[PDB]
């Protein structure tokens, strides 16, 4: 399992991969696991179907309730500490057998430059958070390939779809060097889930774009 | 002697509410519209609850705040306990009930607030809009058209039985509805609608110059 | 002096449930038939408690509508303890008779409520049917014919100790309680009976096109 | 003042127990005889304890059904801990007096009832049978020949002071009673004994026909 | 106003008191003599606390009784945890005064009894027999004669006042005390001693023939 | 110690042995294992004499305290789950060194084939229960060995008396094979105890009709 | 054990087998453990006969509390989500050597088209649940072979009867790999039990309609 | 009877802050200005309470001590768990309604006490400050240019309601606010001001040759 | 330690040794382990003296304080229930190293036949209780030397000297197998405490009684 994010100029965008594995027996080849959590963040958790769901919609559940008791949404600080509590309140049970990573990625609307209002945010096991600067992250099993991968690409981002493009090509390569990620699936025709937030909010991407790209990608390497 | 005290509670929680300012709701082709007389921008009289559900009060401010919190926490656990579907706005009005019927038993003073629930049919489905209505004591009345709390109501009460149009506009029913006040401008009138036409949230305010207009 | 408070809250849970609506059951061939006046589809008089057991009362409604859930919860968990079979409408009775009494001596208000348990015979099984009366101040009656509560009873219950026919049909006995109650259509009425013939469970509502037919 | 007080309650409990029913207990050769005035098949105003131990009771039935309940609980609690042979009637009157004179002490409304607990000797032994009546301010008395409860006790205790003969027949015994509560068919008579001859459990409903040839 | 609160208790109590029946104890050679007039052989009015203290009661049976039972676990307890010559009849009395205090002051009915506790020396010791009389206030005096408890008491305190004889033998001892409850045969009587001649307890009753003899 | 349970038309039928062991030595030799609990059921126990008479004391209780209050007696199916609850409240000590495992047998007065009302329940140590549909069960140490020789005699079944020697038999087999369970004693006269539940309720079997019984399978072996 | 779910045009269908065993040794061989839970549900526990018919009547309960108290039954996710809570609240338990894992199925009557209204739902241990997409799925010992078996079969499930004589099908080809799952007892005449549900509820399946399939599946092997 | 007590606590308060010093604050260009009087240089009316919320107080010292404590602790709380921005002076207004409206209902003796909540913009923004009065029973009001406080309050107001000017300089609202007080110099004047120019903390006091000068 | 007991027609008799050991080493030589706890019963604890006089005197406590309250005394079922809950009550220390198991014997008065109304009860660690019927009883270390050499001498007890002589000759053979129990010691002169119950009541057999008998054996063995 990989979720990658990454910064362009104007947002940000976040995918992820659809496999889950009991071992090295495939146990499921749909699995969502990137959610919109409000109307600018979404959410990733690198594990099962489940506990990704879940997790967002106890964390969903948090937001829209300050916001309707209070009349107006938290900061992105207050976001990111509300998080930051409810992943540290899991660590003995983490420690147990049970360890969620999540990833988070928004667009702060009270910045002043615009362009850069994109954000990624990343937890540790302890409960920990930082604030990326290099414009790109990725967790899971597969996320030293698809960072490497990144490193090499990023030059080539710089508007929304060429951001896209690079998702769907660190994913692909960590899909071709770790056996837990999920590649491209043609003979299903399953494809990664990704989601896009700009200054007009999180949007989820149709999946015929990245079947597009994806098979663009496939005929590359060919 | 109960029956003395029941009486002289049931007065003073009147004389409470008597003293308050006017909240009106109106089912229209749209939803629920709810106008209300409020000179401040910043204590709100009319709130959401839920997706479908909204609230509207009358009397003083910290008791129907301390209520609507109250019942903004009992609906999101039911939410996130069973699920979104399986909340509605009658377990609303009956947990209502229910708090300000032992409040007015057991505690020292009574609350002099006056409560109304509303809520509106999900998106793509077709059902007529409820409106309940709360009382200081915990009775609980189901009304089809219009809801009037708050000051005094027989004259607003008439001026709305008569000119009430079902299936009317926005615009119409906003105007009826700052006429049958009156028996104000965008300031010292605070306005929302339920909104059957949005996909989730129908609860939105109407604010400013988008207010002007309609008026 | 104990006694001019006992009066003092006598006479206060009585003009409360004088002041109510009337429910009337009836025993007839094929179980009980409920009948209520009620020109809300929203809140329920009538209910079910468990398989062949069901619920009516008069009065306000939040502590009727309590004590109908606390019914419930205690047949739901009584059924799972031992097993379904050994839930009867005599054990619901002799506990709403304890929480009435335990209400009208402890609290600060008696509830204004009068309640009545009916049960019917399990599937293939021939029994008369039960008809339990419980009083606001924890008194129980046992009745065999049938049960009048709320408003004014005495015209109702002449109008039925009269033309009323054991071993009537479902027509026949639902024309007779709605000409008693007069002493209304299909609005306006509640209408539910517990069905002898059922396999399980024994309760249903009669609503709409349906309940017009009958009348 | 307490006198005041204490007198208010007394007249309380004694008008409670004056309007509801009689019921009389005699010994006779075979045991203990119960004999009470019930219209209703379902609501018992007779009940067992033990095995050799028998509860009898007159005036609010939710009441006396609660403490039956409870006398029930302490003796099995009692036989289990120690053995069933030392399980005896004057424990449970003790523990009935104890209970009875603090509700009477501690609560708003004393009980309106009076108890009677009956044993009689266990199997192949030879022991005369021992009445206790216990009254709602806790007093407790030992009675060797009858107890009557409930209702006007003045002419019943007169018709039973005379006529009374020891070591009388069921069919006597049962004659006289009845005779008696009329200072009455199968219907409207509850009728029970505490029977010496049975091996272990003394108590027998005599219900029916067989109640019928008795009469 | 306390003063008028603390008459109206103490007047309740000495009522309650003075319509009971009287218990007399009384030293002679042998130790400590109990006689009570008791028509029940079920009820007891006189009971053993330790190895070498008597208890003895007049008023309100079961008080009395939880008394009783109250001070048994209070000496078993106490000769468990130190030793059983460490229990002595003065640490009973003074318990007793203080739970009696106690009652009076804070519940909501004082108890109606009187309450004697006497004690006798260890076997092959001389020691003159104690004897407390703990009053329902709390008040503890210390008798060296005689104590009369209950019903009137001026001329059954003179009738003993004369005729006392110390080192009296325990006939003519027993006839006096008969004699002096006048101002009763085997029945209607319950008598007991504490022999301080026996080894370890020296709690005896003296029932049936063996006390037909003695009168 | 075993005790065996088998359907007859009409009724059924209980029995079980009378040793108690410690390890390798006999400490008791007059154990009684099965006990009426009410008007129509019987239980027994595999283990010591207290164990069994306190468990049946206990579940006896509880049935007529049941009954008291409420005027009526519990249907076979409540006897069952408060039997099961007994049961399963008794894990951990079970694991600990103590495990009673019980087994019931009656007669289901409200069943509409009065010749076939006879029931059999059976335990697990996690406390599940099961009604036995094959007309027989066993449970102990010589469990196994009366199992398989009531598989084979179970075709000599008609009434009562025939399931009473087949019972006796399979005890007798159970003790052939198994050195924990007692057989008839001869010397000391002591056989097994049984009872029998009809239409008209559950009976103790008389001691000389099991003796003849014992007798004549003695002599039919040798 | 094993149970096995299948989705067809117009409702869902669900089959377990009849074994249950202690180590090596068959200790049942007519355990029911398909329940009807409520009017369009039924759940499978591969396990005893008690867990199963516990499970159930624990769920049962739940359902018709709530519809009773409320007045309208559940949506599918609120069953979901009630069942998802009860499954997560045994963990320690499970992993202290009683484990059950439930199967359900379900007809949705809210959902838009009603060709495809049938639900299939999986939990694991940590007690995550999945929605299941690809028509088909098992639990138990023989979940494998029985996977392997429908992959190869659901091309000819057309609707009830296809899916039916499916279903037997692949429980004879995980009894046939399996030693804990029972075939087809023809000397006994115990068979699988079924249940479908479609648009008008869930109903038992006959016990002659299996017989018949099976005898037909056996001949064919023959 | 309610209505007497109520009528009776609110005259008491009402007397408590009638003989109380007066304080009033003033929305000028720069921010709020807080101004009373008070000789005391060591207990103080006026004080902060989170980054740019400022609190004022007129009546017992001692109580509003207190809520001013309870306020710090508050708002430290909650900027610890959500974060610093998310904290305003609504919420704290809200929380001092609820906490004296409970104090007023619940107590034996209400607080008499008037409290002022002041906020203003953050470091870099434009809006206008809010200003909230929350009175002894609980009731609050959001006032736009000026609240009053303690003692005489009406000829105060009078002489601010006139020659107020919007957009005022610090030394003319400061001038303007001690010439309606006298409807004072350096000592028996307590000065602060909330400096909307300051990048964090807004709170600052004016004491000594600096608050001369400006005089 | 070794207490033995056995029934002789009209009563029963109760001896212990005087020995108390830490080890091999010998601590104690004047022991009683066996207490009249009422007028008609008596226990014995094999073990050191303050177990056996605290375990008594809390025994004797219970059974005087209830007789105080309620008048009457316990039947001798109710005396065998409190003993068996203080045993119980006992375990988890036990095993912890400080294990008590008494012996009670008793006289009851209630019976029919009073010649047959001796009584002996024997308890195990878990807290199990059996009324025996063979006629005698051992606890201790040298219990089942004891028991086997009453089980030779048995026939000739008619009256209580008989038993008497048996009970002291069986303590006699116990000295002589085991280490741990005390033979009578001729040249200290301490010899075993004996009591004896009979329909008047349990009493002290005095200690020249005792020493002739021991005499006499010793005597005969030489």
């Amino acid at each position: 399992a990989t979720i990658v994010a990454l910064k362009y100029p104007g947002g940000v965008v976040m995918a992820g991969d659809r496999r889950s594995t009991q071992g090295n027996m495939i146990s499921g080849r749909d699995v969502r696991k990137v959610y919109i959590t409000d109307d600018y963040t979404a959410t990733g958790i690198a594990g099962t179907a489940a506990v990704a769901v879940e997790f967002a919609r106890l964390y969903a559940v948090e937001l829209e309730h300050y916001e309707k008791l209070e009349g107006v949404p938290l900061t992105f600080a207050g976001k990111i500490n509300r998080l930051a509590i409810m992943v540290r309140g899991n660590l003995a049970a983490a420690m147990q057998g049970l360890l969620a990573l999540p990833l988070l990625a928004g667009y702060d609307i009270h910045a002043s430059d615009p362009q850069s209002a994109g954000r990624i945010v990343s937890f540790d096991a302890a409960g920990g958070w930082n604030i990326e600067e290099e414009g790109y992250q990725a967790v899971g099993s597969g996320s030293l390939f698809a960072k490497s991968s990144m490193k090499k690409l990023y030059s080539q981002v710089t508007d929304g779809d060429s951001g896209l493009r690079v998702a769907v090509e660190a994913l692909y390569d960590a899909a071709d060097d770790d056996s837990a990620t999920g590649g491209p699936d043609l003979v299903r025709g399953i494809f990664p889930t990704a989601v896009i937030i700009d200054a007009d909010g999180a949007v989820d991407v149709p999946e015929s774009r990245i079947a597009e790209l994806a098979r663009a990608i496939i005929e590359s390497r060919s | 002697s109960p029956e003395q005290a029941m009486r002289e509670r049931s007065e003073l929680a009147r004389k409470g509410i008597a003293r308050a300012k006017s909240v009106v709701a109106l089912a229209y082709a749209g939803g629920v519209l709810f106008v209300a007389e409020n000179p401040s921008r910043s204590l709100q009289k009319i709130s959401e609850l839920y997706d479908r559900v909204g609230f509207a009060a009358a009397g003083k401010f910290n008791e129907f705040d301390n209520l609507r919190r109250g019942g903004i926490q009992f609906a999101d656990t039911r939410g996130y306990a069973y699920d979104r579907r399986d909340v509605t706005g009658r377990q609303l009005a009956n947990v209502y009930a229910q708090t300000l019927g032992t409040i007015f038993t057991e505690q020292a003073k009574p609350y002099e607030v006056e409560l109304c629930v509303a809520e509106v049919a999900h998106y793509g489905e077709t059902k007529r809009p409820e409106l309940y209505r709360i009382t200081y004591d915990g009775s609980i009345a189901d009304e089809p058209h219009f809801v009037v709390m708050g000051g005094t109501t027989e004259p607003i009460a008439n001026a709305l039985k008569e000119s009430y149009a079902e299936n009317a506009s926005l615009t119409d029913a906003l105007r009826i509805a700052v006429a049958a006040l009156r028996a104000l401008g965008v300031a010292s009138l605070e306005v929302a609608v339920l909104d059957a036409n949005r996909p989730r949230r129908a609860f939105r305010r109407i604010t400013g110059s988008a207010l002007q207009a309609l008026l």
